[PDB]
């Protein structure tokens, strides 16, 4: 028969799962962790949660489950269900939902030395405070914090995995099992053991194993699908300075329509970023700037229309203003005779009034051109500056700026 | 009671609920399956799923749970928790989520003759394929397939539940009118039940309960069809406005954008299958294409109205059609100083001659535009009325068959 | 059944479910694994997750569960609950949102020779490498990677039932078409442990999207507004409605871009063709708005301040209008009274000359519009003939 | 601790079987007194037609196997036992939307020395409440929590209503108990009537599990301030702008824009109202009826503004002003509506005569155009005086008829009892 | 450890977790309850539900779980699964969507003197009355009511560990600020049960919303669109665009009001100041549209059918224009003879009619300049008051 039968019966007989396998009082179990990332499933910005598919490798040394191989026909390795063994309650402390433990309770590999090797897979949803100051060019700094839910530093000593005699200080990524997210590219993946010095060696929160994921958003999709249409639409405000300043020119129509388009784009952006209030996203700042510029241009269109459509009846054309805006910036015979004279006089007055209207139109055109040259420059400078400072947001060269180490295999 | 406890101890001394009760090897277990629909909760068209609150009336015979009532002070029947007795693994095979088994585990009722009865309540998400040809004037045909997940036709025989009197088999879903909640959006036309086999799989037999349910389309009518009718009315009207008004594009484009928004928002409530296009979406596309053609023809009319002899010369065929033939059919018929003074008067007279001639030709162009506009008005009114009436008459004549075919 | 009760009592009296079913520890359990796709629940492109309803048929041999039928009344098959016997921990490697292993422990058939067949159901939410580059006419290939988790190839061996997953009882989705499907067994050797291979079975399905819904609901309105884009060139400038038409077309296209971006994932591996073409149509609408603003400015140009350059007159009045064949273009007190009449004549002279210059400017603007309209019509004709 | 000895005697020595009813004889029945305490009304999703309520769903019954003599032990007058150790009746909310039938938390049961068992578990119940959208947003809903006993039939256990004593006589509690202080009044809904009734169905046999039930009704009225301020007022004002659009001149070139913009705003409001209600076809909501009527009226306004514009821009060269229309729209209607009010010499002479003739024809043309303008003014003034009173009367009638909608001040129309906490029967 | 497993076997050999941990049944178990807020997951204003991640620290004394360290190799502390021993049934009274009791049954520390320490984590989805009067600058005050469900004050007594919850490990929300937090203990004597006190501990948190998301995404665009209301008056009527601008501003404002409505609970307890201000803005915009339509109608008043009343001429032409300063306003020849006289008289009549029309246009100009000055005064006083 399968010789593992009597071996497992002997091992699991007289074995209390609820007892830590401390050989003596001062013995501390050296629990060893190692994370393997198979897929960065998603990063929910609105909920601020990173969803990952990771195998967690936990190694320890339970002295109770050891045997002499020659006694069991050279059996040097068995599999025991994890629900039957003592386990270090290594849990993800910073989960967003209530999921602390692992998804699937895989078997534990037991070696005759007593070495315990547990490799359960898990879907982890871990909180990741998102810095939106440079969206959509941002890079996020997401972290996974593992700690023993039950035991403290006087019973369990969390350590990072030591491979080939050198400590594994990174989230191991197996090229055979890895599908790059496509939206987020992983730049740095360091790992380190951390201490909360506010607490003593007790309190269960003294020691942690933190795995960091410095991920960078690929901006091409956001650039093409949001930023480029927004810039193209916001570049239309400067066109209102070439439409005629009269009925049917439709300066105000174009200006207000571009304002409404920018409002719609602001609403669209509001759906793509978290509702945190620590900073304004870069695209949000650009949208606020262009909406303010378009409002100023609406005011300018109203002013230009009011200037151009003035008449001598309502307003008087001062000579100072005219010089400023046109000199520096740019029986029956008697009745018939009386009737003819009146006709000539009326025609002369009408022509003079038309000329005054034309002068007002010319002043309006001059103001219009000067304001166009101001507004085009303002819009171009704002757009170029904002998206240049967006493009110049690099991921730090080192995983920790204080440290000089790369944390790569 | 003491005697009930003694009887329970006697019955379950060696009873193993993991063993199908067969007195002789090869005997089958007759299982009667019936459905009671307390409430048809939801028909989610988006995910093609039907959520229902049901009682799954099951009944079989267990020769092991047999006793003499006279030996236990006349205990006719018992209520035993469903975890203690063997039950067939009757599950809903076509569920949408992973819920196969029954939500609520009520006690079974064991008669002294071994007849076990079970009435477990459940909330089932059954997957239902949706025919979107006539949405929202449509009737759906949603099935609920029940069968034993483990035991095949060689171990359990599925039958139909007997009525309350226990005389005849009930071949339909039982609706208890005293404890039933009308859905309010659907009406249950037919509710037959029928056994189904498979030709290629003799070990397959299941009981399917069909729900032929007709949608009540008042909500979709009120909130989508009438506003689009008003939009189409505006799209017809745009051809009655005079080109001088300067609001033809405003009206036509506003109608186009409104109907596009209606289409976009109604795209949320329709399923995303590509087997057919719902009649409401076809109507919306018809209205949208018609309004786009209205915009194009309004642009053509505006172009015709604003021409001038200094810019265009009227072709002979346009004059032959729009000036002479159509208007009858559309009922839309219509000393040095003295020398200089005389020269000035003569020049003014010639200027007035030229102005009158130019104005007359411009009037001819504007009349061409007006006649074409009136023709467009009549044609578009006829087309819109015919199309809307045809589409909604086709939709209105869609009812579930009188024979449920099940 | 009495005989079945006795048989079940005897089978599990000293049966340990922690022990592999092998006569000797060096052997391996040969497991036959087959997938049966009952239904394709969904393909979530934004989250890149494929939800499928499957049956995971597993067959193997358990020597410890054998009996002689003649001793138990002739019973040859029983249904034991799966929680009582050894089961293979078969895990979906590329799970994305669901459960890794089987969670619905149904009963399993067990013959008298030890043969065990187990058919548990499952909802697999696998991870799908969605490639939106021909959306909505795309073809998606994404897999279901299964394997024994805690056993290598020297302890538990899995082999597919058949070269293809069983789709006999497949429920047609109505949105996707099962073009192809295959199941491949993989041997993976790691540098750590070359002696022990790791076995794997990858089932892949090629889904072809049925595009009618997306066509009708997105593409046709977008095509309609793209066609209406070039209609502004036929609108006369005097009407003062070109801005309304052009800007409304732009707003409709920005709304439809909003619709597109919420339909496809935010991945940057490949730019969708629909989004790229929508961006191209937006660029066209912006160019049309700019050039029609130029046209409006030219049309309303004041003849007093602006005088027509000779080259403009030659190009747009002397040569281009002849090119268009399909166009209909044209190619005491008495002395005071006398002086007043003369002044009226002079003012009419000046008005006629200014109106002639303004008419020339309007003619140039009309020629520009007609050039652009001809270009747009040529583009439309070429596109319609080429693609359809 | 004597409690350990008492519980060991009750549940181990006496062989307590938690799957057997607490009756000396099989034919005996167990009375399950019930009551409900509404600690908080979580919500009522009209779109989902779900009533989410936080309740404490009390039970009280008798268990002759859980009796003891307090004198023999220490004077233990009460005992706490986990519910999974003693028989408990499985009262289930039959009309729940989700799969949660039982109580969420299985708290301990109190046992008196005389066998009286009490059990007060809290529960979050998502019951199914059909929604009457006829008078939205001034509507009042009538939800119900229907509790039935499915594990047993009426021949084995009898559901009841908890009895309370004030002056030596027991009155059944026919209402949901609401603690005046612990209960936080919901912002959107207020409870008008909360009756509790034990229904028996005579058309079914006692052997069935559907022969009886206890239903706690909950008539709740919506506070309409929120929707009136945020949805009805903007709609009414934007609608009135449509009738005001009749006052714009034809030369303005903005009549159609104003009317169309009002129509689009009304359409958006209708769509948003649609989003907020269940897709039921029992009736069109009051706000829905008002929106439909106002959109139809604004469409009429748009059409009639189009007619006025068509009338204003007519000219003698395309249309003829008949005497009938002239006298109708320029004599009668303006009064009714009170509207306001040598060779060179011959050549020169001929040229002057021609100039005079052309100016006279121009004057006649402009006179006809002005007459058409006056006709348009008459038409749209009549349109205003016809439509705006209809608009205001329709708005007032709809939003007063809806306001005159109250719960009937007595649940169970045919029952004179008030079902109130202050006057038990 | 063989000593530890022997000790655990000895402890729970005859331990009945149903019983209370008291030497005599008349005593009461004193339980020290402390709350440790780890994170504030969310505050759903619409449903009025606050979801928080907490650790519910509890301490008490179980006399049955005492042992002598000298007999077990000097063991002082052990860890036991929480399900093996008696536990208090602490219930969050105001639970809204979550679970009433603790469901994560983590291990507990057991001391050699019988002192039990238990710190199970939890996700409290507690009901939170939301006051939206000062949205989005509001502060919320809601609570976590904890208490022993089935035990009165004479059987199990809970006392707070400290006057405040332990926010030492609190994760900063980025949307709310912990202005204050405090825990109180309440005695309740119900009319049924005067002899038995009912105890409960209420932990309340004062949360201050950080107003930057809504200032950027709601208030700023609303101000930008409301400021455009004043441009309608400065726009001359001849442009034929007053209605376009005014109507567009009104539609944008109503859309913004609808969004603001969607961002607040549907409760009618109080009307938000932001919502009330938006309603007043819409009312003022509609009044502006009414006056704009009046101005447009006045500007096009034909002299043929309208005569300017003296009360209009006296005030709008001779009273206001002198008051407002900053503006810059104010055979066959017989036929020829007869025709020339007709032309002269026609031009005289045209001049008179044009003069009346210009007077009407002047009246419209002074009216909308008065309205513009009113708007500027409102703007200045409002920006000073807010500042
Ligand atoms: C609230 O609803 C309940 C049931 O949905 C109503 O109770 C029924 O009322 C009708 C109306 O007369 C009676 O004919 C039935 O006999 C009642 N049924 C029961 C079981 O009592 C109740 O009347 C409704 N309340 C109000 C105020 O309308």
């Amino acid at each position: 028969e399968n010789e593992e039968g009597r071996l497992i019966e002997k091992l699991l007989g007289d074995y209390d799962k609820r007892i830590i396998p401390a050989k003596t009082l001062d013995h501390i179990i050296d629990v060893t962790l190692k994370l393997t990332l198979t897929n960065l499933i998603s990063l929910n910005e609105k909920e601020e949660a990173l969803t990952t598919n990771v195998w967690i490798e936990i190694q320890w040394n339970d002295y109770r489950l050891s045997w002499n191989t020659s006694e069991y026909e050279g059996i040097d390795l068995v599999r025991i269900p994890s629900e039957l063994l003592w386990l270090p309650d290594v849990v993800l402390e910073n989960n967003v939902d209530g999921q602390f433990e692992v998804a699937y309770y895989a078997n534990v590999l037991v070696y005759n030395d007593g070495s315990m090797y547990w490799l359960p897979p898990a879907i982890y949803r871990s909180t990741c405070p998102i810095a939106v100051t440079y969206f959509p060019f941002d890079w996020q700094n997401c972290s996974l914090v593992f700690r023993s839910q039950t035991y403290n530093a006087h019973e369990v000593n969390l350590q990072l995995s030591a491979e080939e005699g050198e400590a594994v200080e990174w989230i191991h990524i197996d090229p055979e099992d890895f599908t790059e997210n496509g939206e987020w590219t992983i730049r740095h993946r360091p790992a380190k053991k951390n201490y909360n010095w506010q607490l003593t060696k007790d309190d269960t929160d003294f020691q942690e194993i933190i795995f960091f994921l410095i991920i960078q958003r690929k901006p091409l999709f956001y650039i093409i699908n949001i930023i480029a249409p927004c810039v193209l639409i916001s570049s239309l405000v400067v066109l209102v300075y070439f439409l005629p300043a009269q009925a049917g020119g439709q300066k105000c129509t174009l200006s207000i329509s571009v304002l409404l388009a920018q409002t719609i784009f602001l609403f669209l952006i509001a759906q793509k970023v978290p509702e945190t209030s620590l900073n304004v996203p870069l695209i949000g700042k650009y949208l606020i700037f262009v909406m303010f510029v378009s409002m100023l241009i609406v005011m300018n269109c109203v002013i230009v229309l009011n200037v151009s459509l003035r008449t001598p009846n309502t307003h008087s054309l001062s000579e100072k203003i005219k010089h400023l805006f046109l000199g520096f910036l740019p029986p029956e015979i008697k009745s018939c005779v009386e009737a003819c004279n009146f006709i000539a006089k009326s025609t002369k007055e009408q022509n003079d009034s038309g000329s005054e209207n034309e002068n007002w139109v010319l002043i309006g055109k001059v103001i219009d051109k000067a304001c166009f040259w101001i507004a085009l420059l303002l819009f171009s400078i704002g757009t170029l500056a904002i998206f240049l400072t967006g493009h110049f947001n690099q991921v730090p060269e080192f995983p920790f700026p204080g440290d000089p180490r790369k944390y790569v295999p | 009671s003491v005697m009930e406890d003694t009887l329970l101890s006697v019955l379950f001394e060696t009873y193993n609920p993991k063993v199908r009760p067969a007195q002789t090897v090869g005997d089958k277990v007759t299982v009667r399956v019936g459905l009671t629909l307390t409430n048809l909760l939801i028909l989610n068209e988006k995910i093609e799923e039907m959520t229902t609150n049901v009682f799954l009336n099951l009944a079989w015979t267990d020769y092991r749970l047999q006793w003499d009532p006279a030996a236990y002070e006349g205990i006719k029947d018992l209520r035993i928790p469903s975890s203690d007795v063997w039950q067939p693994d009757i599950v809903l095979m076509n569920n949408n989520d992973g819920s196969f088994e029954i939500t609520l585990h009520v006690n079974v009722l064991v008669q002294h003759t071994g007849a076990v009865s079970w009435q477990p309540s459940a909330i089932y998400r059954s997957s239902c394929t949706i025919k979107v040809m006539y949405f929202p004037f449509d009737w759906q045909n949603c099935t609920m397939v029940f069968k034993s997940y483990t035991y095949d036709t060689s171990e359990v025989t599925l039958q139909h539940a007997l009525d309350a009197k226990g005389e005849r088999e009930v071949k339909e879903i039982v609706i208890n009118k005293d404890a039933f909640t009308e859905n309010g959006q659907w009406s249950i036309e037919h509710k037959p039940s029928r056994k189904n086999w498979r030709s290629d799989d003799p070990s397959y037999e299941d009981v399917t309960f069909y729900l032929i349910i007709q949608r009540k389309p008042l909500f979709y009518i009120v909130y989508t069809i009438i506003p689009c009718i008003l939009i189409s009315i505006l799209a017809i009207l745009v051809f009655y406005l005079p080109p001088d008004a300067g609001e033809k594009m405003s009206l036509s484009i506003s109608a186009l954008l409104a109907v596009t928004v209606f289409l976009l928002l109604l795209a949320d409530k329709v399923p995303e299958t590509s087997l057919s296009v719902p009649i409401i979406i076809r109507y919306l596309m018809f209205i949208m294409i018609l309004v786009a053609f209205s915009v194009i023809l309004s642009v053509v009319v505006l172009n015709l109205h604003h021409r001038s002899p200094n810019t265009h010369t009227m072709p002979n065929w346009i004059r032959q059609i729009f000036i002479e033939t159509l208007p009858p059919f559309l009922w839309i018929q219509r000393p040095q100083d003295l020398k200089e003074a005389v020269e000035a008067i003569k020049y003014i007279a010639e200027q007035l001659e030229s102005a009158s001639e130019f104005d007359d030709l411009k009037k001819d162009w504007q009349y061409v535009a007006m006649v074409a506009d009136r023709l467009f008005l009549y044609v578009f009114f006829v087309i819109c009325s015919i199309g809307t009436f045809s589409i909604f008459l086709d939709a209105s004549h869609n009812v579930p068959p009188d024979n449920p075919f099940a | 059944s009495e005989h079945e009760t006795r048989l079940v009592a005897n089978l599990l009296e000293n049966y340990n479910k922690v022990i592999r079913p092998v006569e000797h520890h060096t052997h391996f359990v040969d497991i036959t694994v087959g997938l049966q796709l009952i239904q394709l629940i969904s393909v979530d492109e934004v989250n890149q997750i494929v939800e499928t309803n499957v049956r995971l048929r597993q067959q193997w041999i358990d020597v410890r569960l054998r009996w002689n039928p003649a001793d138990y009344g002739g019973i040859k098959k029983i249904r034991l609950p799966s929680d009582d016997v050894w089961l293979p921990d078969l895990v979906l490697y590329n799970n994305a949102d669901g459960d890794f292993a089987i969670v619905h422990m149904t009963k399993l058939l067990l013959d008298y020779t030890g043969k065990i067949m187990w058919t548990p159901p499952a909802i697999f939410k696998s991870y799908c490498e969605i490639i939106v580059t021909h959306f909505p006419f795309d073809q998606q290939n994404c897999t279901m990677k299964l394997g024994i988790w805690t056993y290598d190839g020297t302890k538990v061996s899995i082999s597919p039932e058949s070269d293809r997953p069983d789709l006999s009882t497949f429920m047609e989705s109505g949105e996707w078409v099962m073009k192809d499907y295959r199941g491949w067994k993989h041997w993976v050797y790691y540098t750590c442990c070359p002696d022990t291979p790791y076995l794997d079975i990858t089932y892949h399905f090629i889904m072809q999207r049925i595009p009618l819904y997306f066509v009708v609901n997105v593409i046709i309105p977008c095509l309609l507004f793209s066609f209406l884009t070039g209609l502004v060139f036929y609108l006369p400038t005097d009407s003062g409605e070109k801005m309304t038409l052009s800007i409304s077309v732009l707003l409709s296209l920005t709304v439809f871009l909003l619709v597109i971006v919420e339909l496809i994932p935010s991945t940057s591996s490949a730019v969708p063709l629909i989004g790229k073409y929508m961006l191209f149509t937006m660029i066209f609408v912006i160019s049309s708005i700019i050039i029609t603003v130029v046209v409006i400015n030219t049309h309303h140009r004041s003849p007093s301040t602006h005088t027509m350059p000779q080259w403009v007159r030659k190009i747009f009045i002397d040569t281009i209008p002849n090119v268009m064949f399909f166009s209909t273009m044209k190619r005491p007190d008495v002395k005071s009274a006398i002086e007043g009449v003369k002044y009226i004549a002079e003012h009419m002279k000046s008005d006629e000359e200014s109106s002639n210059a303004a008419e020339e400017w309007k003619y140039v603007a009309m020629v520009i519009d007609h050039i652009l309209l001809c270009v747009f019509m040529l583009i439309c004709i070429i596109g319609t003939v080429s693609v359809f | 601790n004597e409690e350990e000895r008492l519980i060991n005697d009750l549940l181990i020595v006496n062989k307590y079987n938690k799957h057997v009813r607490p009756v000396k004889h099989n034919n005996e029945v167990v009375n399950i007194a019930l009551s409900l305490t509404l600690s908080n009304l979580i919500s009522l999703k009209e779109t989902d037609e779900t009533l989410t309520s936080n309740v404490w769903m009390d039970h009280a019954w008798y268990d002759h196997r859980l009796t003891w003599n307090a004198s023999e032990y220490s004077d233990i007058s009460i005992l706490r036992l986990p519910p999974e150790l003693v028989w408990i009746p499985d009262i289930v909310l039959q009309n729940n939307n989700d799969g949660q039938y039982h109580v969420a938390y299985f708290c301990n049961v109190l046992v008196r020395p005389n066998g009286y068992v009490t059990w007060l578990p809290p529960a979050i119940f998502r019951s199914s409440c059909p929604i009457n959208v006829l008078y939205f947003p001034f509507d009042w809903q009538n939800c119900s929590l229907k509790f039935t006993a499915l594990n047993y039939d009426a021949n084995e256990i009898t559901m009841d209503l908890m009895t309370d004593t004030i002056d030596g006589k027991d009155y059944p509690i026919e209402w949901i108990i609401i603690d005046p202080e612990a209960f936080t009044e919901n912002g959107e809904w207020e409870i008008i009537h909360k009756p509790a009734k034990k229904n028996i169905y005579p058309d079914k046999f006692p052997n069935g599990t559907n022969y009886q039930d206890v239903t706690f009704y909950l008539i709740i009225r919506r506070k309409p301030l929120f929707y009136v301020i945020n949805f009805i007022t903007p709609c009414v004002l934007i609608s009135f702008l449509a009738s005001l659009a009749f006052y714009l001149p034809a030369e303005s070139g903005e009549k159609m824009s104003t009317a169309i913009s009002v129509l689009l705003a009304q359409a958006v409001f209708l769509l948003l109202t649609s989003q907020r209600l269940p897709e039921t076809a029992l009736a069109v909501p009051l706000i829905g009826k008002y929106l439909m009527f106002i959109m139809s009226l604004v469409t009429g306004v748009i059409v009639n503004c189009g007619i006025v514009l068509n009338f204003h821009f007519r000219t003698p060269s395309t249309h003829v002003l008949s005497t009938r229309v002239k006298q109708i729209f320029l004599e009668k209607l303006p009064r009714i509506l009170h509207m306001s009010r040598h060779d060179e010499i011959k050549s020169g002479i001929d040229s002057t005569n021609y100039i005079v003739k052309q100016i006279k024809e121009k004057n006649a043309y402009d006179e006809e155009v002005g007459n058409w303008n006056l006709v348009g003014q008459t038409i749209d003034r009549l349109s205003m005086f016809i439509i705006t009173p209809v608009m205001v009367l329709g708005t007032i009638f709809i939003f007063v008829m809806g306001n005159f909608n109250h719960p009937p001040a007595k649940p169970f129309e045919g029952d004179p009892f008030d079902y109130s906490s202050d006057h038990p029967r």
